[PDB]
């Protein structure tokens, strides 16, 4: 008995996604889908169990019986939709059979990209340098470091609400002495119209 | 009403240790559930029990046992833990069992690290970084840095008060923290965490920044042989203060 | 091959006398007792050999804790009957569900709930809607329709789950539920002529008597198709004799795709 | 509330003949609800060693039973079948006709 779903998806603020399952049970009771946002619990999204489509608000969900086959389909992605889906299949004796569930990131709308390196303010109470690479295009990517005594952390999304601004970052920091914001993020491809200000 | 309660959220425990974890519904419902989810894999039944006064095997019942006290609760038992039942373990309900369309309705889920050895246990260091001038004078804005680093297990959680009050808008907190010895399997991990704020707002010097890791780790009764301090359950933070 | 069916009852019991249980419930292939589960036993287990060899013991393990649950969920749907409908005493509750594989292979499906051994609510897995007999069934007719996924669910395990068990239970009976013992048949005078069959399987048989070439079913007393105890089943029919005219009379059986005639001289 | 009363039939498995060992059944069906008390008796007396099936349910919502037990029918024994329910004032006794 097999439930398979893809590990990770990647997708677009505004746009749709359609997140798929498949599955070989020893026969069928329904298949439901539910919604984990990371460090939360799961909630029930769906249920199908004849052949077809049912909406729900901006998601539906498909269900083909013959083809062992269902998608959720999300539209109009927001990025509260970053989550896990995970797709469950009810066998004959009403076993639950779950899918390992897909990670769906969404990449927030940059309107007015600024990307940009800065060095944060020392704190006397610690011995890091801090360097803050933020306001680039969803399209960047951030490698983790390759200098064991460097720490980069993968991009973030805050949401400014009162100024319905959204921006990314990520955050690199070291104690060594030859670490400089400068060179911080060299092993990873960042805009060639990054500010970086002067030392 | 309240849903699933399950308990604890987090917990810390030396391999042989015994654990009970507690679950109750509010919602009178007969069947409950005990699963734990594991990184690459669905979610996997322990116990469950269709209706007040039975319970039965699930799919991974070896090392566990259950007690469906009453039709509310639904307890989960670790007699002797060993490091392979480190997992998040979620209680779950559901109206009836043995009927096609009935949902589950699930805990907050628990946490539990079962470890050899409790030396490898750590608290955060905190770390509040100030906003870089280049950045106000760019921007118009203002993003301070949090890093709560070294700590060990992953059982964490991270917040940021402004004026003595939590907020979150304008926060943003890794989803995962980073392993700073990626090759270990018990590296110590670091996480970082940004609130970003219009320039006028960090240029009052009345206006107060914070950042808060509570830790869930050692208690009373945990056995401590190092020299260094005791890694027990606390919460470690800093402080910024705006700037004109 | 022949029609089939599978078939699960329930019966529950508000008030039983003592020791008698307060909820059953059997399952049937045919006339065959496949399951039997009760309150007292609080254990789901087969009722044929062919059952009892042929499905493990995580089966009838997982079952049983389904039954354990259904048990529970029947008696408070009894309880919420009784109250509604004013009644003390003890009063029965039942349910039967199943599922015909026809001849043709063309399917039927069937779900449907008694209160005191008289029809309280039928399902149509069509309409997708449930038909209530009275006030009380009313309530409870609203309260399931409002649980659109549920009717979905019941008619998908009527039209494909059941379905399936009924072809996998028919192969695991398949020596004792496909066979073919035909009947042996005689007419006697007791002035009424009896037509008599025993020993024949499957139960369904039609006897009836032929005047002349005529069938005449105002006429003829039909006997109920019985069990003689070893598998077998035996049947009747009789009609009396016109002693002002000659006429010829016949018995006419038919089983299995057999037609037997014996005229009376 | 509507009861239904049993239908009560005594027969044996096979056509008796004298001197051959045969069952005697007793067949109990049609009745709502499903308690029942079911003997055969030999010339007026109780059968101490009789066997019966499981209760059974019919899609009309009676109930059904089969009571059996071994015998070898003789000219002289009588047999029949007592049955009680709760639409019975008294108990039914509806003798073996061969
Ligand atoms: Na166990």
């Amino acid at each position: 008995q097999n439930i398979d779903q893809p590990t990770e998806m990647t997708a677009t603020e505004g746009a749709i996604v359609q997140i798929n399952c498949t599955y070989q049970t020893s026969g069928f009771n329904g298949l439901f889908w539910y919604q984990q946002h990371a460090g939360e619990a799961p909630t029930f999204l769906s249920y199908n169990v004849l052949d077809g489509l049912e909406e729900k608000g901006r998601f539906s969900s498909f269900l083909s019986r013959s083809k062992g086959y269902s998608y959720l389909l999300l539209k109009e992605l927001q990025m509260k939709d970053s989550a896990s889906y995970l797709c469950a299949v009810k066998d004959s004796n009403y076993q639950l059979i779950w899918g390992a569930g897909t990670k769906l990131i969404i990449k927030p709308d940059i309107q007015n990209p600024d990307p940009a390196v800065y060095q944060l303010r020392d704190s006397k109470s610690s011995d890091k340098s801090v360097c803050l690479f933020t306001d680039f295009d969803s399209q960047t990517n951030v490698s983790q470091s390759k200098d064991s005594d460097v720490y980069i952390t993968d991009k973030c999304v805050l949401d400014m609400r009162s100024m319905d601004f959204k921006s990314n970052s990520a955050v690199a920091w070291s104690n060594k002495s030859d670490f400089a914001c400068a060179n911080a993020f060299n092993n990873s491809i960042i805009p060639e119209d990054t500010f970086f200000p002067s030392p | 009403n309240a849903g699933v309660t399950q308990t604890p959220k987090f917990q810390v425990l030396k391999t042989g240790q015994s654990m009970t974890l507690q679950c109750a519904q509010d919602m009178n419902h007969n069947s409950m559930y005990w699963y734990r989810q594991d990184p690459g894999m669905g979610l996997r039944l322990i116990y469950y029990s269709a209706s007040e006064g039975t319970t039965d095997k699930g799919e991974v019942p070896n090392g566990y046992n259950v007690s469906r006290l009453n039709k509310r609760e639904f307890s989960l038992r670790l007699e002797s833990a060993a490091p392979s039942q480190t997992s998040v373990y979620f209680c779950a309900s559901s109206v009836w069992t043995g009927e096609g369309s009935g949902e589950l309705f699930f805990g907050e889920g628990s946490r539990l690290t079962v470890l050899e050895d409790l030396k490898n246990v750590f608290p955060p260091e905190v770390a509040v970084f100030e906003p870089s001038e280049a950045e106000i004078s760019h921007t118009q804005k203002a993003t301070l840095v949090c890093l709560a680093t070294g700590f060990y297990p992953d059982h964490v959680e991270l917040s940021w008060w402004v004026n003595g009050k939590e907020v979150h808008s304008g926060v943003c907190t890794d989803p995962q923290p980073l392993k700073e010895q990626p090759a270990l399997n018990d590296s110590r991990y670091a996480l970082s965490s940004r609130l970003r704020v219009s320039a006028t707002f960090w240029q009052n010097p009345r206006n107060h920044f914070r950042c808060q890791v509570q830790f869930y780790g050692l208690s009373e009764n945990d056995e401590w042989t190092q020299d260094r301090a005791k890694p027990v359950t606390q919460i470690v933070s800093a402080e910024a203060w705006g700037r004109a | 091959m022949r029609t089939h069916s599978l078939r699960y009852f329930r019966l529950g019991v508000s008030d039983p006398i003592h020791g008698v249980p307060e909820f059953i419930s059997v399952g049937y292939v045919d006339s065959h007792p496949i399951t039997t589960y009760d309150s007292v036993t609080r254990q789901k287990e087969p009722r044929a050999p062919w059952m009892a060899e042929n499905l493990a013991p995580d089966h009838w393990e997982r079952y049983t804790q389904l039954l354990r649950g259904w048990q529970q969920m029947f008696k408070v749907e009894l309880k919420r009957l009784q109250r509604h409908y004013n009644h003390s005493g003890s009063h029965t509750y039942q349910r039967m569900i199943g599922c015909e594989l026809l001849e043709d292979g063309s399917t039927t499906g069937f779900l449907q709930y008694a209160y005191d051994g008289q029809d309280f609510l039928i399902f149509n897995k069509d309409t997708l809607s449930w038909l209530a007999v009275d006030n009380v069934a009313h309530t409870i007719k609203q309260a399931w329709e409002a649980n659109q996924h549920e009717l979905l669910y019941q008619k998908n395990w009527l039209e494909e789950e059941c379905i399936a068990w009924l072809k996998r239970f028919l192969e695991y009976g398949k020596d004792t539920l496909q066979r073919t013992e035909p009947p042996l048949v005689r007419v006697n005078r007791k002035t009424a002529l009896f037509c008599k069959a025993h020993g024949f399987y499957p139960p369904e048989i039609y006897m009836t008597w032929m005047k002349n070439g005529e069938e005449i079913v105002q006429e003829i007393d039909y006997g109920d198709i019985l069990p003689s105890g070893d598998g077998t089943y035996q049947a009747w029919a009789s009609i009396e004799l016109d002693p002002q005219s000659s006429n010829l009379y016949s018995c006419h059986v038919e089983h299995s795709g057999v037609h037997m005639v014996l005229q009376v001289p | 509330m509507i009861q239904r009363t049993p239908k009560i039939q005594v027969y044996s498995r096979h056509p008796a003949e004298n001197g051959k060992s045969n069952f005697l059944n007793c067949y109990v069906s049609g009745f709502h609800p499903s308690d029942i008390e079911v003997d055969l008796l030999k010339n007026g007396e109780r059968i101490e060693k009789v066997e019966h099936s499981d209760l059974s349910f019919s899609k009309d919502w009676s109930f059904y039973l089969l009571y059996y037990t071994e015998f070898t029918p003789t000219e002289k024994d009588e047999y029949a079948c007592r049955v009680n329910h709760v639409t019975l004032s008294q108990p039914k006794i509806v003798k073996w006709d061969r």
